[PDB]
């Protein structure tokens, strides 16, 4: 197949024909694509924490070179520009374009099928790099909340955070209990550890934390002793110090947020960017009025108030060293 | 925002 056939079929925007061209170049992956089918499916979905319902809907779905031609050219060249990253962070995280729901259930689980291809790749990185089997498990896990966070934001079954997963998959970043760290760099060429924090596991309790931070340079200097990182880097909504206007001193944000040193300037207060960062995250927002979002918590009500005021939320930056 | 990277 041409890129150009492929695009047209599948429905994608002009501005994706670059891509399609790097694909096409690129060609099929040395090893095939191998979808796992039925209850071997089943039991992999599962060792990934997808949620019953979308499992189910998974593999009843899953695509045929024969009848899917183009999402099944799409899927080979997606799978095989990921793999040719494997264990390099310093490539861009692209995962490729979400596939139009007109396509329906095949289109829009795609990265989900582009993941399930890619675990036999990664897992075997995992190995050579002498990583445990219950880390790589629990790291490649995210794949079921990223599924079931589709069908809470939009209302059906579907996986849109394929850029993030390419972290994952390309074995570059690892879940060592409560947080996640990546093997990154700063613009100097410095390594560091990028932190992130999953949302399935409970509240951000300190002594879960700790224990995170407590195994990160044991982790990496083990496994990628050639990184030598000495310091976390983290960017988010978490780390505005205004929360601290809405927070109690309860709050698990407040406190350890406390040990952050932040290292961007303050920003402009008429700077709207961190905006859609602490809705996502809150709210998985969809557009919808901000009256219609719930107000349970004192972070939800919080969110909302300093919007209502007319003031602004920012995604600030720190770091912290590595215990 | 609303996007990611990291570039
Ligand atoms: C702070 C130190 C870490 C700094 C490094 C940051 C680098 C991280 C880069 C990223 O990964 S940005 C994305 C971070 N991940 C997320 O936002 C995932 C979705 N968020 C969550 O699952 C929770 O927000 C989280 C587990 C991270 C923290 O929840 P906690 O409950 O520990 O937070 P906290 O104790 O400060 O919460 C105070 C109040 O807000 C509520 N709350 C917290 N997160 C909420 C949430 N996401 N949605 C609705 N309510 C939330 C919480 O229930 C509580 O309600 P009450 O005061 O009414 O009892
Ligand atoms: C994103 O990339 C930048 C630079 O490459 C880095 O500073 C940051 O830690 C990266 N994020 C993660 C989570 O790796
Ligand atoms: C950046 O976004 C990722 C996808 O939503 C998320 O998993 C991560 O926690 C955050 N730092
Ligand atoms: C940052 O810029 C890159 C291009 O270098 C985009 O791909 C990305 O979406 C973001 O705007």
């Amino acid at each position: 197949m041409d890129p150009e056939t492929v695009r047209i079929a599948l429905g994608l925007e002009e501005r994706t024909a670059a891509w399609l061209t790097e694909l096409d170049e690129l060609g099929p992956p040395a090893e095939p694509v191998r979808l796992p089918r039925g209850e071997e499916a089943r039991d992999l979905l599962r060792r990934l924490e997808v949620p019953e319902l979308d499992a189910e809907e998974i593999v009843a779905a899953a695509p045929d070179p024969d009848r899917d031609p183009a999402l099944w050219w799409l899927l080979e060249r997606t799978h095989h520009a990921i793999v040719r990253h494997m264990g390099d962070h310093r490539a861009k995280p692209r995962g490729g374009p979400p596939l139009p729901y007109e396509g329906g259930a095949a289109a829009r689980y795609f990265h989900v099928y582009v993941f399930l291809a890619t675990v036999p790749a990664v897992r075997r990185f995992h190995a050579e790099r002498g990583i445990p089997d219950e880390v790589g498990w629990e790291t490649l896990t995210q794949l079921g909340e990223l599924v079931a966070i589709h069908r809470r934001k939009y209302g059906q079954g579907g996986m849109n955070m394929q850029w993030w997963t390419t972290y994952h998959l390309r074995g570059i970043l690892y879940r060592l209990g409560r947080l996640q760290f990546s093997l990154a760099t700063g613009k100097d060429g410095t390594p560091h550890l990028g932190l992130a924090v999953p949302e399935w596991g409970g509240p951000l309790l300190p002594k879960a934390y700790d224990e995170s931070l407590h195994r990160a340079r044991p982790f990496f200097d083990r496994h990628f002793p050639e990184h030598g990182a000495r310091v976390a880097w983290g960017s988010s909504w978490m780390l505005d110090p205004q929360l601290e206007e809405y927070l109690t001193e309860d709050s698990n944000i407040i406190q350890l947020a406390r040990f952050w040193t932040l290292t961007d300037s303050a920003p402009e207060p008429g700077n709207a960017d961190g905006d859609s960062s602490i809705l996502e995250f809150v709210f998985r927002y969809n557009g919808q009025p901000l009256d219609e979002l719930p107000q349970r918590s004192s972070l939800e009500r919080a969110v909302i108030a300093h919007l209502k005021a007319g003031r602004h939320w920012h995604m600030r930056t720190g770091f912290v060293k590595l215990p | 925002x609303y996007x990611x990277x990291y570039x």
